């Protein structure tokens, strides 16, 4: 399946992401440097923050308590569609999913 | 040797395990630790050894505890407690929010973007070392490659001169493989003393090396102090040495005994990254932990404030509930789960550098020396602790089977 990562500056990168792989992992594996992924994907650092395009927000499983707690301390603007992309696990239902990457993580 | 059972620990949760001397060590260290995961052993046990402490034996618990720094603090992460007495490296002992400040700065030094551009030098360093060993038909991999590789990578990263390596080797060896000739605190102090004038010089004449970036950084909304800078620069060094030396040694010990696995990576080099993740799972080597901040019931067990709990990174990947046939090395393993770099906010900040070191070593070794074995009559001895390891690894090969590239 495909994920599209839109950088703060509007640059768009399209990745092939396998089932079961997190959107943070795919970003970090392929040089999407505006996703840091510092804690390695356990909703412990908030450096994999993204804005999920509203076309997909009713397709992605909802954020759990932990993710909601961790999201409180993102350094870019917290938005209704803010997610930690380490918590978004690719599946065929999400093919085409677009996420926007904020201008900061740390 | 064996501490008294505290009044809150029930005798049925008691288990015999010394993490510095596990019984079946000769089978290999990971094997010796897997006794904690035998059929009827509880997910959470107490050992009388090493001052007395808890051990979470299963990946599910280990991960959970690492994700809860409010109950499980890093303020005292080492067993025995006295082992971290003079230990003050940053940010090992911090919880968020402060620990995050330091991690942000460290990420500028060893983050993915930095490793990616560092790769050509890493390859050159690995290739040089390997090509210098190749004609000999023998080495002690631990001293001849495993040790010099990561410390040279550090000198490069930190803009330091090669002539300084013997001194730094000596100090970090004293901290990690003490001689009796010097205490840990003396060796630590001497490392910081080497660092701190370089720190201060580069705060005023900045460069693009790691020490300059750390020296000029901000934490907590103000400049990093020289003291904080030296204490983190110290760990960027120490953090990258023993773990890498020992992990590469376990891997190469394995490959030396597994001609089919070698042949797999020779015939299909593109499998080396996947193979490397499976070796990190199988040969996981770290075991530290946390301290209870308050009385807390966890998975049905009453833990008390001040209890130490070992949360061994090593065990998660060996846990048969997480990986079927955990002792089997399968480079095609579908869902490789481990916590070899740790878990939670403290997960190894050097993980990307480590992986590149592993991947480059395996590709650059196998390309030149595809065929190798343990020296005949060599007794390969593991050691167990917070970072478990291999004492020595005598390898041998026929130079007729090697190739310079
Ligand atoms: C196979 C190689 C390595 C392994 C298995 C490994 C494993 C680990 C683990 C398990 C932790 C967490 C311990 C805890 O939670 O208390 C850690 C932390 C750390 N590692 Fe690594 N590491 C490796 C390589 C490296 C390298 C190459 C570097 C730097 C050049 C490095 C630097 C650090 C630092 C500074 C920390 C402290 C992070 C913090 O406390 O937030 N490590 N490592
Ligand atoms: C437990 C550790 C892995 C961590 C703190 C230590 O001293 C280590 C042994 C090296 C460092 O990275
Ligand atoms: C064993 C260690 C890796 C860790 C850092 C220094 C060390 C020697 C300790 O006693 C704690
Ligand atoms: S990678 Fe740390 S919260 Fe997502
Ligand atoms: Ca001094």
């Amino acid at each position: 399946s495909k994920v599209v990562y839109v950088s703060h500056d509007g640059t768009r990168r399209e990745l092939d992401v396998a089932c079961g792989v997190s959107l943070m992992q795919a970003a970090v594996s392929n040089g999407i440097y505006d996703i840091v992924g510092d804690c390695g994907g356990s909703a412990s650092c908030a450096t994999c923050h993204v804005y999920v395009n509203e076309a997909f927000t009713d397709k992605v499983p909802a954020a759990n308590e932990r993710e909601i707690g961790m999201l409180e301390s993102v350094t870019a603007e917290l938005k209704p569609n803010s997610r930690l992309c380490c918590q978004i696990i690719m599946t065929p239902e999400l093919d085409g999913i677009v996420v926007d990457v904020p201008d900061r993580q740390w | 040797n064996l501490a008294p059972l505290p009044p809150h620990v029930p005798e049925h949760l008691v288990f015999d395990f010394d993490m510095y001397n596990p019984s079946n060590l000769s089978a290999g260290v990971q094997e010796a630790w897997a006794v904690l995961q035998e059929s009827n052993v509880p997910d959470l046990v107490w050992t009388r050894s090493n001052g007395g402490h808890w051990i979470a034996t299963r990946g599910q618990l280990i991960r959970e505890a690492y994700e809860d720094y409010r109950h499980f603090s890093s303020e005292s992460p080492f067993i025995p407690r006295e082992a971290g007495e003079a230990y003050d490296f940053i940010p090992t002992s911090m919880d968020p929010p402060e620990q995050r400040q330091f991690r942000a700065l460290a990420n500028q030094v060893v983050g993915m973007p930095v490793v990616d551009k560092l790769e050509n030098r890493i390859q050159e360093l690995a290739s040089s070392l390997i090509e210098s060993l190749r004609p000999q038909g023998q080495c002690n991999f631990t001293e001849d490659y495993a040790e010099p590789f990561p410390i040279r990578i550090f000198m490069l990263l930190a803009g330091l001169p090669e002539e300084d390596i013997p001194h730094l080797k000596y100090l970090t060896d004293q901290m990690t493989r003490p001689d009796g000739s010097m205490t840990f605190a003396e060796a630590k102090e001497a490392l910081y003393d080497y660092l701190i004038p370089i720190i201060e010089q580069r705060r005023q004449k900045p460069g693009t090396d790691a020490i300059s970036i750390v020296a000029n950084g901000q934490v907590n909304g103000r400049p990093i102090t020289s003291d904080e800078a030296k204490r983190m620069c110290g760990l960027l060094l120490v953090g990258g040495l023993d773990t890498v030396v020992n992990f590469l040694s376990f891997s190469m010990e394995f490959l030396a005994k597994s001609p089919e696995h070698r042949q797999e990576l020779i015939e299909r080099p593109e499998r080396i990254p996947a193979a490397s993740e499976e070796l990190l799972r199988r040969f996981s080597l770290v075991a530290d932990g946390r301290i209870l901040t308050s009385d807390y019931e966890f998975h049905g067990v009453q833990l008390k404030k001040g209890d130490q709990i070992l949360l061994p990174q090593m065990l998660s990947g060996l846990d048969e509930r997480e990986n079927a046939a955990p002792m089997h090395v399968d480079f095609s393993r579908q869902c490789v789960s481990h916590t070899t770099f740790g878990h939670g906010s403290h997960l190894c900040l050097g993980q990307h550098l480590a992986r590149r070191e592993i991947i480059v070593t395996l590709k650059e070794w196998l390309t030149r020396i595809p065929d190798f074995s343990i020296a005949p009559g060599a007794q390969i001895q593991h050691k167990s602790g917070i970072v478990s390891g291999v004492q020595a690894l005598p390898l041998v090969w026929d130079p007729a089977t090697t190739k310079a590239v």
